[PDB]
């Protein structure tokens, strides 16, 4: 999808 | 009494909750507020995902924070499968097996973020600053907006939070200490509290403040 996803 | 959103997923997967949405006259949105009840995340076969903005908000809420597999295999069986056997587990991010989501729904009345005053400073990326401080509120903290507007007192835990990556040519995060008493973390440390629905120690998120 287009959502951000948040990784380190 | 339930409301879905949906998150990780493409288009199509969409599609095929919105069909399941439609024929159980299920409520399905497209943005998550505080009616939601369920936020269907994508996962692999172990029921982990992806950290995304809906799953943050969905722990911070005590939503249900289950697989997309709940869809799938409820079609499969034409049946209205139970949201338990599908709960996520876990995140790409913070562990496979952390039980965030379901201590977060078993947590409401002891919230990770109960007597904190949280100032989100910014800028920040890929996530709104209202929505950041929507997450701390619904984990039980005190929002703040500006720096000189922490309250004072020995019972009082005032803490920034920053995104030290947002910033350029501004080393200005290591320069708050000198507006305001508290500690200043990085949105990681909100961020893995949240997720694992455990306030983390503050140690390795500090930010170094200049005298």
């Amino acid at each position: 999808s287009t959502s951000p996803t948040f990784n380190k | 009494r339930m409301s879905m959103v949906v998150s990780g997923l493409t288009p199509e997967e969409f599609m095929l909750v919105y069909k399941f949405a439609r024929k159980h006259h299920i409520t399905l949105t497209n943005l998550i507020t505080e009616e939601t009840t369920h936020v269907v995340m994508k996962t692999d076969a172990e029921f982990v995902c992806e950290r995304t903005l809906k799953y943050f908000l969905g722990i911070a809420g005590g939503k249900w924070v289950v697989s997309y597999f709940w869809v799938t295999q409820s079609i499969k069986e034409r049946k209205m499968l139970n949201e338990h056997d599908f709960e996520v587990r876990g995140d790409v991010v913070n562990g496979r097996n952390h039980q965030g989501p379901k201590r977060a729904r078993e947590s409401q009345d002891r919230k990770i973020f109960r007597g904190l005053e949280i100032c989100c400073y910014g800028p920040f990326t890929n996530m709104p600053t209202d929505q950041l401080e929507w997450m701390v509120q619904l984990c039980g903290a005190s929002v703040v907006k500006e720096l000189s507007s922490f309250t004072l007192g020995t019972g009082v835990h005032p803490i920034v939070v920053v995104q030290p990556d947002a910033w350029t040519e501004d080393n200005g995060f290591h320069a708050i200490g000198q507006m305001c008493e508290a500690p200043v973390v990085t949105r990681e440390w909100v961020l893995d509290s949240v997720a694992l629905y455990q306030c983390q120690e503050l140690d390795t998120y500090l930010i170094p403040q200049i005298p």
